[PDB]
RNA sequence: UAUGCCAGCUGGUGGAUUGCUCGGCUCAGGCGCUGAUGAAGGACGUGCCAAGCUGCGAUAAGCUGUGGGGAGCCGCACGGAGGCGAAGAACCACAGAUUUCCGAAUGAGAAUCUCUAACAAUUGCUUCGCGCAAUGAGGAACCCCGAGAACUGAAACAUCUCAGUAUCGGGAGGAACAGAAAACGCAACGUGAUGUCGUUAGUAACCGCGAGUGAACGCGAUACAGCCCAAACCGAAGCCCUCACGGGCAAUGUGGUGUCAGGGCUACCUCUCAUCAGCCGACCGUCUUCACGAAGUCUCUUGGAAUAGAGCGUGAUACAGGGUGACAACCCCGUACUGAAGACCAGUACGCUGUGCGGUAGUGCCAGAGUAGCGGGGGUUGGAUAUCCCUCGCGAAUAACGCAGGCAUCGACUGCGAAGGCUAAACACAACCUGAGACCGAUAGUGAACAAGUAGUGUGAACGAACGCUGCAAAGUACCCUCAGAAGGGAGGCGAAAUAGAGCAUGAAAUCAGUUGGCGAUCGAGCGACAGGGCAUACAAGGUCCCUUGACGAAUGA
RNA sequence: UGUAUGGCAAGUCUAACCGGAGUAUCCGGGGAGGCACAGGGAAACCGACAUGGCCGCAGGGCUUGCCCGAGGGCCGCCGU
């Protein structure tokens, strides 16, 4: 198909052919799989101390004193799982493999399907993104990579009726639960993904919910965050072309 | 919902009597214990059979059936198109770590081929020649005598 | 560190010379324009205006600056004990604004005006 | 529980065809697809060449692989085709998707099932 | 109705629950030796008032200098008194001063003291004099060299297995060890020091041929690095101490040459950029620390408090995280960007100085012995005839010789020179620094969030807990009454809240006091389920229910 | 060793590791090697049906019992 290119003022600046990969049939199940794997793969190993609860010469008195055969030390039960201060029976273990494998073909297929989901305006709107537009993804001239001020990228997104998505993401949720105590107090909607070619947009990166990426390595995650296909994206002309042979 | 997930409240978790799932007694010993007494059933019998020759004295031939070569003649355009001529040593995968290349005669040969290999089966020859083909033994392959 | 526990820890355990930054307050419009800074370490000479407590709206002279507890005493911002005595109600400098400075120290005035540094 | 969304759709369409139009093979193919993947067809070309015949669409309730040779000018219809399989078929005949088959031939007439 | 039963209510008791995290747990990166110049550890001291902790050492929570920092300060710890700081204190970095006694503990002895100059003891050098030096002991584990179980598995058990594991003895370093082929043996017209990672492979091999045990070559990677003697031939041409003088060593050989691309010697060709010794000496990168660093604290409402709701505005190469009277990019610290310092990389790379690479011909001059090898007896190994090692005995050749290629002998062939030596880098651990987390969240997580190896137990080896939360602010309750009263009580005061009042957020169950409803001193025990009655009930979150009569009317049925 | 789902398919998957980067995630490279693609035999060593016959389910066809009949079933035949 075709993709209308836009200059830094938001006016049309010609158009190019939207590469074949964007025709790839949406495969949300394969996408979700690729996302599930990547999320698991960055998880750190953990587990309780090998010897927690075992540091004691506690013994059981056996039969004779009218008490259960529970190991005791200084008149206090120890070691065994049912005992307070006792070892954890089947605790989290470090040795455990917490990574998920994935066939390159199966994963590469997911990237392509995720890429393609971007080109469907109904999907993109279904995923949740707020915008006033028919064509999607949003194609912009390579002169986007030269912008510097974040505010400049704002005026451009407003000129494209696509800034509303950033107002969607401009709200942090203070999570429920103890993650708060571990440094995960906040979270927020995932908004626009900006894909360039040479380097990630330092100008766009700080926009609420925005994620920046390069065409050579834009993965399944930024394309379909949380495994949900159809992220409102903006490609730089060169990126759009480079992303074709992924 | 899995089987494991449904075990809470079952007490026995499917092991029958709570007197069952104890130590190795419930298994009749550890590992292959009793392989010739209480558990001899379905076990290769006790004993020694045959001998082995030293590995560096063992030859490993890389085989290929004519059916394989023949089904891929037009595809193998990168190989001689005489009045079809093919050096099998170039077709077979893993033909370097093998002591030699031998052509076996399974299948048909719907073409006239001129095969070059270190060895051929009696059926490999019959089939190739019977289709107006010829078989050429490599210099190395000149061991047959 | 991005971890809350370590963050709070570094603040509650910062050595004296580092605690100065815990008693910094924002400068007024004129002061921001004059010295080219947004805030400054509140001194016992400075005048200040309360912007948040039950004392919001009040103006007063800074009487004390405790680094150990990172809190300040402002003139007339007090509490009445039961015996009738009037005791100071410590204020966090982030709930306050500097309206006047004590520049009797040549070192502080120099630091405030220099473009390379900040007080 | 088929997890692939498109396999799910195909089956719903195979059914609709078997129910609405006269097709009785589509509903038959649908039933085999609903079964475990191990029971699905993995057919090589050598087997289509041996049993298929011209002007009689070959329906494969699975996937077609590229082993062997195909000379017959036949229209092979399968859930999916291997890269080599589809290339070899198009050389002498026509490799078509099961979804195309249903749209063109909803009555499922003149069709030989191959596995 | 008393004793009393059930449920509830008000108040306790208790400390669950929910929320909170100064602690843990695990992963990752960085870094990494200390001690006779007396360590680590311990003892006892040290403050105005000082018990514990921390610090420090008779100069005792400290003294000096340089830099940073800055109007405050006098640790944990918010008292009282008092003091210090613009003579620039506190505080931080670096360097230095001081640094009691016991402690390897070293003059001798000793439960931290004592008796009358001391490297005790063992060594090397030596002016033969403790004159100059070394060792000792510590460290989280990692590493190297020795000694070496058993429970257990085999459904018994002996070989075997557990396992060269546990534990013990000795020892080094920041890493260890290994290492430039008498190799390999995809047998080749091939590879080319060594570790390590992936694989080869649960393959070969072992084994009451049971259970079980279990490599290597090669390959793909990581990192790469190659050298020095002994001897031949020279023969004092040399080395060590000392400022020098002078002394010491050394013909039983210091020093030159040389080291399988064998070398030496003789004769020539040519040449060196190899090597070895030595000088200089980083970039970058990584870890950590630091400087700088944008934008609202505007309106209304609620509130004790605005970071809330509604309205308006701003920054962003900064929308990580924390603080702040409730949810904060714009209030404070920070964060992006840029920059600076230290450390590690590394006395390395590069560069340079010196030296000389190499080749031909001749020459039986040289080339490591209880060795190679054989036998007896053992251990060890996958090592089977064919692992490695110990012990007793025997025991060779000399490059024209010798060893290896998985049984021995002989020939051939291919490979390689043992019985001398050194060697960077890539790898192990986690003491120490920093970072991280689908880990735990105070009976959890460490034994230890608190006085934690604390209190406490045992002669001793050793054993070993529990205890987190007032409030926004101490505003931590003045005055009065009562009392034996700094008690407690009453009244009162503060605060949004004292049922927030001190082990003070919330405040469950068991259970207790008082009390409400139902039952109750003539009556029978799994405490109830299902039916139906009495009595009882503020709202809310349920709104139905009774009677005449009429309609419909299954099986059944007068 | 089964099974369910998914990718690819006469092939399939990379391991250590390398580069990149948004730096434990992720993108690219890496096929060493494993399993599958022929078996039988202690070994030496030899080396197979891209279909020849008959039934016949599903499904298709026809002029509505008669044809074609993958899979499956019974035989042949082939390698050792
Ligand atoms: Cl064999
Ligand atoms: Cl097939
Ligand atoms: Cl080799
Ligand atoms: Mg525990
Ligand atoms: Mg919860
Ligand atoms: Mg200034
Ligand atoms: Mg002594
Ligand atoms: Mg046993
Ligand atoms: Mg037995
Ligand atoms: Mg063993
Ligand atoms: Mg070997
Ligand atoms: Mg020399
Ligand atoms: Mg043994
Ligand atoms: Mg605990
Ligand atoms: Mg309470
Ligand atoms: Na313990
Ligand atoms: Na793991
Ligand atoms: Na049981
Ligand atoms: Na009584
Ligand atoms: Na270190
Ligand atoms: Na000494
Ligand atoms: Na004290
Ligand atoms: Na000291
Ligand atoms: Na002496
Ligand atoms: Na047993
Ligand atoms: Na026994
Ligand atoms: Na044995
Ligand atoms: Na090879
Ligand atoms: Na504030
Ligand atoms: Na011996
Ligand atoms: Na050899
Ligand atoms: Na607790
Ligand atoms: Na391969
Ligand atoms: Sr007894
Ligand atoms: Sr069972
Ligand atoms: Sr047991
Ligand atoms: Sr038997
Ligand atoms: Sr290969
Ligand atoms: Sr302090
Ligand atoms: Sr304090
Ligand atoms: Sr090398
Ligand atoms: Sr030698
Ligand atoms: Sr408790
Ligand atoms: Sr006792
Ligand atoms: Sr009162
Ligand atoms: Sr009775
Ligand atoms: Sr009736
Ligand atoms: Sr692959
Ligand atoms: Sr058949």
């Amino acid at each position: 198909m075709q993709a209308t290119i836009y200059d830094l003022d938001g006016n049309t600046d010609g158009e190019v052919d939207l590469p074949d990969v964007f025709e790839t049939p949406v495969r949300s199940d394969l996408i979700g799989k690729a996302v599930r794997a990547a999320q698991a793969n960055r998880k750190q190993d953990y587990g309780s101390d090998e010897y927690a609860g075992l540091r004691t010469p506690a013994e059981s008195f056996g039969s004779g004193r009218g008490q259960a055969h529970v190991p005791k030390q200084d008149g206090r039960a120890r070691r065994v799982p049912q005992a307070v201060k006792g070892r954890s029976a089947h605790p989290p273990k470090t040795e455990k493999d917490r990574s998920l494998d994935l066939n390159d073909k199966e994963r590469q297929l997911a990237v392509r399907s995720a890429l393609a989901a971007t080109a469907d305006a109904d999907l993109v709107a279904d995923r949740g993104h707020e915008f006033d537009r028919d064509e999607v993804p949003v194609v912009v001239s390579d002169d986007f990579e030269d912008l510097v001020k974040t505010q400049e990228v704002v005026s451009l997104l407003e000129a494209l009726d696509v800034h509303a998505d950033i107002d969607r993401a401009d709200e942090t949720k203070i999570k429920a639960g103890q993650g708060s105590a571990r440094g995960r107090k906040y979270r927020r909607p995932a908004s626009i993904l900006f894909v360039t070619s040479d380097e990630p947009s330092t100008a766009a990166r700080n926009l609420a919910g925005a994620d920046v990426a390069t065409a050579s390595e834009v993965n399944t995650e930024d394309l379909a965050p949380g495994g949900a296909p159809g992220r409102l994206t903006v490609f730089t002309e060169s990126a759009l072309a480079e992303v074709a042979e992924r | 919902t899995s089987k494991k997930k449904r075990q809470r409240g079952s007490r026995t978790h499917g092991g029958g009597s709570h007197k069952n799932r104890r130590g190795a007694g419930h298994r009749g010993g550890r590992g292959d214990a009793g392989r010739d007494k209480h558990e001899f059933h379905n076990h290769e019998p006790l004993g020694k059979s045959g001998f082995k020759r030293p590995q560096k004295v063992q030859e490993e031939a890389a085989t290929i059936d004519v059916r394989e070569i023949d089904e891929n003649v037009t595809l193998l355009a990168a190989d001689d198109v005489a009045e079809f001529r093919v050096d099998v040593r170039d077709v077979v995968e893993e033909a370097d770590d093998a002591d030699y290349v031998k052509v076996l005669g399974a299948g048909q040969v719907r073409h006239e081929l001129t095969l070059i290999a270190d060895d051929f089966s009696e059926g490999a020859r019959e089939k190739v020649e019977g289709a107006g083909g010829s078989v050429e033994l490599t210099d190395l392959g000149e061991e047959r005598q | 560190s991005k971890q809350p526990d370590k963050q709070r820890k570094s603040q509650r355990r910062a050595p004296l010379h580092e605690r100065h930054k815990q008693v910094r307050a924002t400068l007024s419009a004129d002061l921001r324009e004059e010295y080219g800074q947004r805030n400054v370490r509140v001194n016992a000479g400075d005048t200040v205006e309360v912007l948040r407590g039950d004392f919001a709206g009040e103006e007063g002279e800074v009487i004390n600056v405790d680094l150990d507890k990172a809190v300040i005493h402002v003139e007339d911002v007090t509490l009445e004990k039961t015996d009738g005595e009037e005791v100071p109600r410590p204020l966090d400098t982030s709930n306050v604004r500097v309206t006047d400075l004590d520049l009797e120290d040549e070192k502080r005035e120099a630091r405030l005006e220099s473009e390379d540094d900040s007080a | 529980s088929k997890t692939n969304p498109r396999l799910s759709s195909l089956i719903a369409d195979l059914k609709s065809a078997a129910r609405s139009s006269g097709g009785a093979v589509w509903g038959d193919v649908a039933e085999r697809l609903e079964k475990p993947r191990r029971t699905h067809a993995e057919v090589n070309l050598g087997r289509i060449e041996r049993y298929a015949q011209e002007d009689e669409t070959v329906v494969v309730p699975g996937k077609v692989l590229g082993s062997g040779v195909l000379q017959k000018d036949v229209t092979v219809a399968a859930v999916d085709f291997s890269g080599t399989a589809e290339t070899k078929i198009d050389q002498v005949g026509e490799a078509v998707s099961l979804e195309q088959a249903i749209e063109n031939n909803p009555e499922g007439s003149h069709v030989r099932v191959i596995r």
